[PDB]
């Protein structure tokens, strides 16, 4: 069991049959016109038939759209592609500023392909006889290989140890699933920038050859956006173009501050960091304000999920902590609280653990005072 | 005089997720509950 | 699969199926005497129980079922120091088959 995960409490969104969003259901409770609002976006992901649409998400820091995407994801589980991405991984020295959102796209989309391959199962002997356990066959071998089975694709050694039973040839079907960026990197290197005209123009040509008939099948991703509110204006001059476009997968963005100035123009201010020609092109997404009988009955989940059982005067204390100053220092004062009572000895935490541990941790807004 | 030794053994996880999997030809069957020798544990060797 | 794993030990071994040849079957029953770094040796149900084996060998350890009666019967007349160990799974199907066995064997010697 992996203790470290943060933002934990999550089985699913807990949306209904009948399209209702359960409060007290997969542990995130609470945020239900966020829910309400995903359910048509996973069903827009699903679908695969619309694409290249933004969401937006607003509001005050904390209120778990990382928990909601990390819910969308395990909605959508290992077979539809989630990239994440912060706005400060754009930024590099020797990578140039337009290369990490031109490869989002391209390492979002996935592709299954399905290969049928050979094993020759030859043993001992350019004339090399494959020796088996049926018989043996002679075949013509390449000059360039010279130093049990080996690798015929277009050499492993060995294998026993007597001085690997089976027929000459062989066959067997390779299921994988690769990102075009992928593909995109593995034609840059044989056995970084990508120019424009292969890997828009050949590589959509054969992805098209292979679906063209049966083979592969295409499955778009979902490309999670963060820090959008301080990325430069060149960079949204290149998402400009890139939300118009028909081959872009879904884009979930996600803002935290409320208003900002732009990075390029350092002037002019803006709602979210965003300028007017972008946030006309998303989907606004805006969070609720949390309440305190939601706020204990989330850390009570979140307690009751992680390790600790809590009597009612410490979830009280945590209840009126998380009321005054943060959530997330309620947060961060089960596990030294739950130290402590494996210090002292006791099975739960009592209203005095809880008290001695906010006596020696501080607060941010109690920082500001002093 | 010779005797007899009863050693009994458990099962795994892998095992048990199999077996979730089986409920989910009867001669078949009867092979994998000793040893899993029709279904690949192993991700084998698969050139890309 | 046996082969696969008692490989990997540092040990090495032989053959006695029922797919070799005959000559190539009498040219290993030839060479069992004072064996090198050998201490397993590989027998079978069907093709095993032919006729003449080892008498020096030792520690008869079983791993399947056999589902057939009158089995290990023919293990205690062959064995008769010897230890029989054998692979019991514990809260499966597999205590009844062994129940099913043991009442076919038992069926088998009393007729």
């Amino acid at each position: 069991t992996q203790r470290i995960a943060s933002h934990s409490h999550v089985k699913g969104l807990g949306l209904d049959e009948s399209g209702l969003a359960k409060q007290a259901a997969s542990g995130l409770v609470g945020q239900e016109n966020a829910r309400e609002a995903c359910g048509v976006i996973v069903e827009l992901i699903k679908s695969k038939k619309m694409a290249g649409r933004a969401v937006l998400l607003a509001g005050p820091p904390g209120t778990g759209k990382t928990a909601l995407a990390l819910a969308i994801a395990q909605e959508l589980g290992s077979k539809v592609p989630f990239c994440p991405m912060v706005g400060s991984e754009v930024y590099s020295t020797e990578i140039k500023k337009t290369e990490v959102l031109m490869e989002n796209f391209r390492r979002a989309i996935g592709l299954r392909i399905k290969e049928t391959k050979e094993v020759y199962e030859g043993e001992v002997t350019v004339i090399i006889g494959l020796k088996t356990a049926k018989g043996t066959k002679q075949l013509k071998l390449d000059p360039s290989i010279f130093e049990d089975v080996i690798y015929i694709e277009a050499v492993k050694r060995q294998g026993r140890c007597d001085t690997p039973k089976g027929d000459v040839h062989k066959k067997k079907e390779i299921i994988q699933d690769v990102t075009l960026h992928d593909l995109d990197v593995a034609n840059a290197r044989p056995q970084k920038t990508e120019i424009t005209d292969k890997l828009r123009g050949e590589i959509n040509k054969v992805v098209n050859k292979y679906i063209d008939q049966g083979i592969a099948e295409l499955v778009p991703g979902v490309l999670f956006v963060d820090e959008v509110h301080m990325l430069d204006i060149e960079c949204f001059t290149y998402l400009h173009r890139a939300l118009e476009s028909s081959i872009a997968p879904i884009v979930i963005f996600a803002s935290n501050r409320g208003n900002c100035v732009i990075r390029g123009t350092e002037d002019i201010t803006s709602p979210h960091g965003i300028p007017l020609d972008l946030l006309d092109r998303v989907m606004i997404i805006r969070t609720m304000l949390y309440t305190p009988q939601e706020m204990k009955q989330i850390i009570k989940i979140r307690a009751q999920t992680e390790g600790i059982n809590i009597s009612e005067e410490a979830l009280n204390h945590l209840g009126e902590i998380g009321t005054k100053t943060t959530l997330r220092y309620s947060v961060q004062l089960l596990t030294p609280a739950n130290l402590l009572a494996k210090i002292n000895g006791k099975d739960s935490i009592e209203k005095e653990h809880v008290e001695e541990i906010s006596e020696l941790f501080y607060d941010a807004k109690s920082s500001a005072k002093i | 005089k010779k005797y007899e030794h009863v050693i009994r053994c458990r099962l795994s996880k892998r095992q048990r997720c199999l077996y979730d999997d089986f409920m989910a030809i009867l001669m078949q069957l009867r092979k994998v509950c000793n040893h899993p020798n029709l279904f690949d544990p192993r991700p084998v060797t698969s050139p890309f | 699969v046996l082969e696969q794993f008692l490989t990997y030990h540092g040990h090495l071994y032989l053959r006695l199926d029922g797919s070799t040849r005959v000559e190539q079957r009498q040219a290993l029953m030839e060479r069992f005497n004072a064996d090198k770094r050998i201490f397993c040796f590989i027998l079978s149900t069907r093709s095993g129980g032919v006729g003449v084996n080892l008498t020096g060998a030792d520690t008869v350890v079983f791993y399947d079922s056999d589902w057939n009666p009158t089995m290990d019967a023919q293990a205690q007349d062959r064995c008769h120091d010897v230890h029989i160990y054998r692979l019991i799974s514990e809260r499966t199907v597999e205590e009844n088959i062994l129940k099913k066995a043991n009442q076919k064997r038992m069926l088998g010697d009393m007729a």
